[PDB]
DNA sequence: TTTTCCTCGAA
RNA sequence: AUUGAAAGUUCUGUUUCGAAGAAAACC
């Protein structure tokens, strides 16, 4: 798993929040950015990466059109049979889950007489302000490449086990244009589930270190690692980019 | 027992949905009778469901319970907690169906066997011999504090596209803000004992052994709950919550603490938990307070920083 | 012979069961009537000695003429029979010569239940006057005897069982006079009759028949 | 002698079954007529009979003689208020029957002494010589106000069930709720006096030596009723009551107010007293009202403020 | 006799149920009559039944018993109130049929001295010679408080699902607010004395006995109902319970306190207590007040802050 | 705005 | 003081146990 909180720096749809000072608490209108409009550029990349170190891509992912496989125009277009029955679907996944890596880093839905469901692995939320905008990302490396549909193995899943190591290493790269002024910047790389403290004071990220070896201890894991950038401290997003893809 | 109240706080927020309607899709609300200077008013407000909670406690608890080693049904390996409700379930994981009301005690101990989920969370099956057990973990639904005169939430609805090159694509969600209030409550002491009441058989020394593993297991499984690990609609709608107020007690009676409703419900409940504990010929009283937003608390009682902290601490007693 | 006109303000109702499974009547006979009036003058006794019996303080009244009629809507029912009609209205006129205008007044504003305990009633007015004989066609509403002859069509005619005065002593079972009611069964309601009486009250407008 | 009426505002009730059908207690109920311009209908709605209210009057006059010192008989300590009607009631008491007529009124003393409730409530003694005596209070049927263009009373069934662990326990009750209205009427200056012609026999000097205390007792059990403490099914079925409006008159003669049905019914009386006072050459006629739902008065009424201080002033004159 | 008057403020609450329709669960819900300045009108409103109650009284009082050393029966040893009305519960209790009427006495003492359910909470056995025993508490309906014209409750329906992986699953509960409002008496005068009139029969000298200790259960055992422990559906819809209002009077005659409808119903009872007192030729008045929400109390009374602390008020007199 | 379900049991 | 006079259809009982509207989308 790797959870990161984020803090940024910029200088039209808005939003309602519930503000807290000394008097109590208020409720206000402010900006914010939709939560699928970073999405959009993370699959993008994701796209672009795969693309250039030769991984499997759809027809209509080609074009940066994230229909996906939701409707049988799409099936018909790519080029893949409908799933017959429930115990049909598992196959159908995996045909699915082996030309398209979008379908499998950022799951995928289709409708009709079996319908067949994929929750996306990367999980991100709203961009609020604390304008210092703030927000935070979730990922579960650990499921990238495993087929979620229970049921019984079937033929072509070599072909995902040799594949999930580039697929793993793809997805992590592929961090770098969300997190591309950054001001405060921290990740999580853990066994267990955890989730950081927002960006919404100053001091945060002592806080989730504190916490992180606590967790560890009380949820009986074996891997915690954190990393911090203020402008272990780094200097540049690459350099934290290549220490997540070598450890 | 294990108490407890919790208040948090939450923006930019959809975790319970309800039925659609046209293109929008619709956040749970409910009414609310609140009292002003005025007199006593009636509000719609957002809520946010008290099953989701549960469902959210029932996975971390299978997964911590097969991480440790104890067993696990087969149905509800799957994350798909239908328990021993129906005829299918029952061939599934197969297990007989009740005979009698003599054996229906025989029954409850070989489910108690296979599921620790069927154990801590309770279950029913009706039939002949209908049998039932009641969960020890009892929950309510999260209500933002009906604290003054203006309720401190706000709903409101958004707009997105979906963008195709081909236009032949436009939908609407529900957002939420709210200063959310719950309660819970653990019975640690009736965990892994027969609830039926009859005659002894095989199967419950067994059962006595793994009792302090399954209260272990149950009292990590908090863990969950009170980090904000629950709900629907996290891959794109992530929620930026927050812990503001907590209070825990443990208890050798009945004891429930006062809601998070009015900014002094820490002090109020300690002092009726040392009337209580008096009153009620209890030996043992013992709280536990978490305080971020700085408001008054009171005297002789421990103050801790984490939900880790509270975890370990729940767990050496 | 003067009368005197009296209009009761019924609380709840009124029911009296009929003698000898307990059904009620329509409406109260005389015998109701005169005891309401003697209770104004006999009040706080219940036992006289009349030279061989015991047998009412309202023994004493009983060569008064007194007769009764509705004027609102009400409802039978059998749940010890009982006529309900709640804040209804009642009519009842006492003709006689044996007392003063004075006493028949004195003792017409004390009147208080009709029929059993639980039948209160409230005296709204009175007039006092005179009635005139008479002989010919005339039109009435209040119920009178059997042997009256009626020209008009007998469609409003109901048959009750009433008694004399000798059922004012104990153990002993006033005489059978069968009288003729003109009254809509349900709702209860009365309607007017001509007839040919031979032996008329006018008394204000309103021929009481009585012979 | 004191004549009221009193309306009273009663919810969520059931004082009054009747014979129950199947497992479904039923309330009792009276038909009325309402008419409207296209014609007539006729409504059933629920009443409150008036035996039972003489029932808890007998109670609270036995309770209040008991504790002041006046004689109870045997059978009348306990609640069974058969009084002195047969000859096993007279063999249990110990007073033996009367001879002929002229013996009579002796022995309605002898009954007048051993017994209050025999003197307020009234008895009757059915034999070979009979003697009776007409109760000094009168109570009426309690009857909701058919004022205006609607019927204020509403009746419902309600369902429950009993719990069991062996199932192989199901019943429904009706409940009510109406805006009811009554009458009553009590004679005072009868109390303590014998009912009967002849001449004065021996112990009519205790009597009025007792007559004061008799009096003030029976005073004092109207608290009860005007109270509220009548009824049945008051363990689990207790019932919600308020006063609205009552007006209470203290005449010399003959005399009783307006039902309470009219939304105007205390102008009416007042007139209708000064009329019947005039006439009927009275010299003292008061008229106590308790006001609440805020109707039209007049002039020439004193105005009180509970039923306490209604009961002291009845006590003074 | 202690009586009182109550008042709670509950939220997102579905305590009492009734029959549900195809995949709805209903609330329980009754008519009231309600004057408001056009007249009186009636609605239609949720009530929480007046036997949960009950239930959740001896319930806590059967866990105060057995934890105290006093005796409890058999079958009420487990939660199932049946007590001694079938055939069935005596031979399994081991208890004797009364013979005749005489006998009757001696049957009450033995069904007296071994549960003291059967005592504090009244019984019925039916049969050739009948046996009553009224409950010495009485309780009444939860009813939303009818102040002003409009009801300060609301009640609504929410949509439900289960999840599943192979679909081939959907319910909907109804949920209420309200402003409850609800009052109680019990009378401790009559705790532990036989009620059936007859003869001195052996084994009354150990209910003489026990009778502090039976008092001062029965005292405790007040303490869940004015705490908020009764109803069903707590395990997901817990409420948020709150207490606002209550009034608690001690006295050595009867006496009853106004509804929890007017804001002002404190003074008036007061009032009324002080001349009821002087009425009736008392001995004893007491009266102890809990105000949360700032309304008018009067002077010359106890004010406290707490339950636990009536409780032990109540237990010291 | 598309797919799926839309109460079981024992009194 | 009236077919009237005297009368509690009263006591005893939980509608309870359990179940995510979730997955995909650029203004």
């Amino acid at each position: 798993m790797i959870s990161g909180s984020v803090r940024f720096l910029v200088n039209h749809r808005t939003a309602p929040v519930v503000l807290k000072t000394s008097t109590g608490y208020l409720v206000r209108y402010v900006p914010v950015i939709s939560g699928e409009a970073l999405a959009h550029a993370y699959q993008a990349s994701l796209v672009d990466i795969a693309k250039k170190e030769g991984l499997p891509v759809g027809s209509l992912s080609s074009q940066y059109e994230f229909i996906k496989f939701s409707t049988d125009e799409a099936l018909k277009i790519e080029g893949i049979k409908e799933p017959k029955d429930y115990n049909d679907a598992r196959r159908f996944e995996v045909e699915v889950m082996l030309k398209d890596v979008i379908a499998d880093v950022g799951g995928f839905m289709y409708a009709g007489g079996a319908p067949v469901r994929r929750t996306s692995r990367i999980k991100l939320g709203y961009m609020i302000p604390a304008a210092l905008y703030t927000f935070s990302f979730e990922l579960d490396e650990d499921l990238i490449a495993v087929p979620s549909t229970f049921g019984e193995k079937v033929k072509g899943e070599e072909e995902l086990e040799r594949q999930k190591a580039k697929r793993v290493k793809s997805a992590i790269k592929a961090l770098y244009s969300l997190l591309s002024k950054l001001m405060s910047l921290v990740v999580t790389k853990t066994d267990f589930p955890f989730m950081p403290e927002p960006a919404h004071d100053d001091d945060y990220i002592k806080t989730t270190i504190m916490r992180l070896g606590k967790a560890k201890g009380v949820l009986n894991g074996n891997l915690a690692k954190a990393y911090v950038i203020n402008n272990t401290v780094l200097s540049t997003v690459e350099d934290l980019v290549v220490k997540l893809e070598e450890e | 027992m294990i108490s407890g109240s919790v208040r948090f706080l939450v923006n930019l927020e959809s975790l319970n949905g309800v039925e659609s309607i046209g293109n929008l899709t619709k956040h749970r609300t409910a009414p609310v009778v609140l009292k002003t200077s005025t007199g006593y008013l009636v509000r719609y407000v957002p809520v946010i469901s008290g099953e989701a909670l549960a469902h959210a406690y029932q996975a971390s608890l299978v997964d911590i319970a097969k991480k440790e080693g104890l067993p696990v049904g087969s149905l509800s390996s799957q994350y798909e907690f239908i328990k021993f409700s129906t005829d299918e379930a029952l061939k599934i994981e197969g297990i007989k169906e009740p005979k009698d009301y003599n054996d229906a005690r025989r029954f409850e101990v070989e489910v108690m066997l296979k599921d620790v989920i069927a154990d801590v969370g309770g279950f029913m099956y009706a039939g002949g011999a209908p049998v039932r057990r009641t969960s020890r973990i009892k929950l309510g639904y999260m209500i933002p504090a009906l604290r003054g005169d203006e309720i401190p939430a706000q709903l409101e609805a958004q707009f997105h596209v979906r963008f195709s090159n081909k236009p032949v694509a436009i939908f609407n969600v529900e957002v939420s803000s709210a200063l959310y209030t719950f309660s819970f409550e653990l019975d640690e002491d009736l965990i892994a004992v027969p609830s039926t009441f009859g005659e002894k058989v095989k199967g419950e020394e067994e059962l006595e052994r793994q009792k302090a593993k399954r209260v272990k297991s149950a009292i990590k499984a908090l863990y969950s709950l009170l980090s904000g690990n629950f709900g629907g609609k996290r891959s794109r709608f992530l929620p930026s919550m927050k812990l503001m107020s907590l209070v825990v007690t443990k208890t050798d009676f009945p004891f429930m603490p006062e809601p998070a409703h009015d900014d002094d419900y820490i002090k109020t409940t300690i002092m009726r938990l040392g009337k209580a504990k008096g009153v009620l010929n209890g030996n043992l009283a013992k709280a536990y307070v978490i305080n971020n937003e700085g408001i008054e608390v009171g005297e002789g009682v421990t103050v801790l920083s984490t939900v880790e902290d509270l975890v370990v601490k729940l767990e050496e007693e | 012979m003067i009368y005197s006109k009296v209009f009761l303000k019924l609380h709840w109702g009124f029911s009296v069961v009929k003698p000898l499974a307990k059904p009620g009547f329509y409406l109260p006979p005389p015998t109701t009537l005169i005891g309401a009036l003697s209770y104004g003058k006999f009040r706080g006794v219940d036992n006289i000695n009349l030279g061989n019996v015991y047998g009412s303080p309202a023994y004493n009244f009983r060569n008064i003429m007194a007769t009764a009629r509705l004027e609102s809507e009400g409802v039978y029912t059998e749940d010890t029979g009982k006529v309900y009609i709640p804040n209804g209205r009642l009519v009842v006129v006492y003709v006689t010569d044996s007392i003063s205008k004075e006493e028949l007044e004195k003792l017409c504003w004390s009147i208080t239940r009709i029929g059993c305990k639980e039948c209160l009633a409230s005296v709204e007015n009175v007039e006092v006057g005179e009635a005139k004989k008479v002989s010919g066609r005339v039109k009435t509403r209040y119920y009178f005897r059997d042997t009256v002859k009626v020209v008009g069509r007998k469609e409003f005619l109901e048959y009750v069982t009433f008694w004399e005065e000798n059922g004012y002593i104990w153990g002993k079972e006033g005489s059978p006079v069968r009288y003729i009611l003109p009254i809509t069964t349900y709702p209860l309601a009365s309607k007017e009759v001509e007839v040919e009486a031979k032996e008329a009250y006018e008394v204000g407008g309103e021929y009481v028949v009585f012979s």
